[PDB]
């Protein structure tokens, strides 16, 4: 028993936009389907909500640009209209029990972005100190990874660190200023024969394709 | 038309200390009591604690307390975890099927002062070839949140050509990291000798410099 | 401009209670945060407590947590340090510090002499 929401994608101002959200385990013949979306740092907001007999009831700011529909017995649409960058949200649906938004079923989301920018993968370099700057009886050190100048989110940094143990972090994405394109940090802290290890960040970018994949291999020091 | 208004937008009590959230609305709820309460964290959809004001919801631990009744709404987070660091909502359903959720309260865990360990990164030669260099400063693990990031290029303060990134706090040690990007030109980046990040914070007793120089590493 | 004179400080056995008290005078330090720190002889300068505006708390360091408590008395420009169950640890010059910095960044510009803390 779960949710998924699928169709969140870049497009112009003034493209409509079609979301699905397919459900799996429940029936919608009971069941209502509930659309919240959340814009990027900011709150939770109601959007509408469909009923089993195919009603549609929505929010005072939604105006007719929304529209949602039941198209087959596990999937739900939501179709938007005069999209601009304030459309720009991670959009939810979630199995509604009555006509209240409160329900413990919730769909991961799906991210829509408005803008006029162009679809830009993203270069990846690799983020070392100084090695005159790192202690010789250094037990542990940090490294990283710096995946900028992609547009739109996410990306997604994975680690492979031979036989070692470390852990990751990556941190929130940051709009450049002057491109409007995203940059992330993903940073790895290992310990033990750092030295002579060879480590690897595998940075994903959905958005550009499925299967665009960057693999930046490096070590700590270029002796 | 008609408002839900949560107070306060931020919160801070200690591991074993206890918040309150106060959700009031223009107009009573439906039924008096339909109002539900949500935590969520980064990159996730919110989970559901409690609904009908004070139902707790399957799941959602005993320490979850919701109490109100009308327009004046109350969630009470009792005996704190450092798993709690999130921001939470509450959801009022009114009379002409309406949803309106509030405007979020982040709750963050008070915990001893911790110095940030500041590292520098010089921008890597594969990325000079392009005609951009980064320079990188790291601030790790830390709290409170509040810090000041300063840019030295050869003695000269630095304005406008840098960006912070926080992370939101540890579910572990409940302490923040933070990064800033100093981004030059490449005809920029080869003029300079001198690259320092000046990192000031309440835990230090003064301000703690790393610096590189171009070309020396 | 503002000057930090301390005061309070002296010999006392294991166990025993001090209360330090750090008046300016000069600027009205009711918008500023006001810390603590230590320094014992040869060892390096180490936070203890800071008391940021009335409303806005007050933060330890780990080692002095549940034993000193930091507080402020706006009205005469002077934030204390009430030091309980004191170790032969908290043996150290005890300075005190206003955060220039509105937004409690650590821009600590501003020191006093120092008062002796004696803990045998």
């Amino acid at each position: 028993q779960s949710l998924e929401e699928s169709g969140g994608r870049l497009v112009t101002p003034g493209t409509p936009l079609t979301l699905t959200c397919t459900v799996s385990g429940f029936s919608l013949s009971t069941y209502n389907i509930h659309w919240v979306r959340q814009a990027p740092g900011k709150g939770l907001e109601w959007i509408g909500v469909i009923d089993t007999g195919g009603g549609t009831y929505f929010a005072s700011w939604a105006k007719g640009r929304f529209a949602i529909s039941k198209t087959s017995s596990t999937t739900v649409d939501l179709k938007m209209t005069s999209l601009t960058a304030a459309d720009t949200a991670t959009y939810f649906c979630a199995k509604g029990f009555d006509y209240s938004a409160s329900t413990n079923l919730w769909g991961p989301g799906t991210l829509v972005t408005i803008s006029s920018a162009s679809t830009q993968s993203p270069s990846v370099f690799p983020l070392t100190r100084c090695c005159k700057n790192i202690p010789s009886n250094a037990t542990s050190v940090t490294l990283g990874c710096l995946a900028t100048g992609y547009f739109p989110e996410p990306v997604m940094v994975t680690w492979d660190t031979g036989s070692l143990n470390g852990t990751t972090m990556t941190l929130p994405a940051t709009t450049l200023t002057l491109s409007g394109h995203y940059a992330t940090i993903s940073l790895l802290t290992v310990s033990g024969a750092w030295a002579k290890q060879m480590f690897t960040c595998r940075v994903a970018h959905t958005p550009s394709s499925t299967d665009w994949v960057d693999n930046k291999t490096f070590s700590v020091c270029s002796r | 038309e008609l408002d839900m208004t949560q107070t306060p937008s931020s919160v801070s009590a200690p591991v074993g200390g206890s918040v309150t959230i106060n959700c009031q609305s223009s107009q009573s709820v439906y039924g008096n009591n339909y109002l539900a309460w949500y935590q969520q964290k980064a990159g996730q959809p919110p989970k559901l604690l409690i609904y009908r004001a004070s139902t707790l919801a399957s799941g959602a631990p005993s320490r979850f307390k919701g109490s109100g009744s009308g327009t004046q709404f109350t969630l009470t987070i009792s005996d704190l975890e450092s798993d709690d660091a999130a921001t939470y909502y509450c959801l009022g359903y009114y009379n002409g099927v309406i949803n309106v959720f509030g405007g979020g309260t982040n709750v963050e865990i008070k915990r001893t002062v911790g110095a940030p360990s500041v590292f520098i990164f010089p921008p890597s030669d594969e990325q000079l070839k392009s005609g951009t260099a980064s320079v990188v400063c790291l601030l790790n693990n830390f709290y409170p949140r509040e810090a000041k990031v300063q840019w030295k290029v050869d003695n000269a303060l630095q304005s406008g050509n840098s960006q912070e990134s926080v992370t939101e706090q540890d579910s572990k040690d409940s302490t923040y990291s933070l990064s800033s990007t100093l981004t030059l030109s490449k005809a920029d980046y080869e003029k300079h000798k001198v690259y320092a990040c000046e990192v000031t914070h309440q835990g230090l007793s003064s301000p703690v410099t790393k610096s590189f120089n171009r070309g020396e590493c | 401009e503002v000057q930090l004179q301390e005061s309070g400080g002296g010999l006392v056995q294991p166990g025993g209670s001090l209360r330090l008290s750090c008046a300016a005078s000069g600027r009205t330090i009711s918008r500023y945060a006001m810390s603590w720190f230590r320094q014992a002889p040869g060892k390096e300068r180490e936070f203890v407590a800071t008391a940021r505006r009335s409303g806005d708390g007050a933060f330890y360091a780990d080692s002095v947590q549940g034993r000193f408590t930091v507080s402020r008395d706006d009205a005469k420009n002077t934030v204390y340090l009430q030091m309980n169950s004191l170790k032969p640890e908290d043996t150290a010059v005890y300075y005190c510090a206003i955060d220039s910095d509105t937004f409690y960044s650590g821009s600590y510009d501003y020191w006093g002499q120092g008062t002796q803390v004696t803990v045998s």
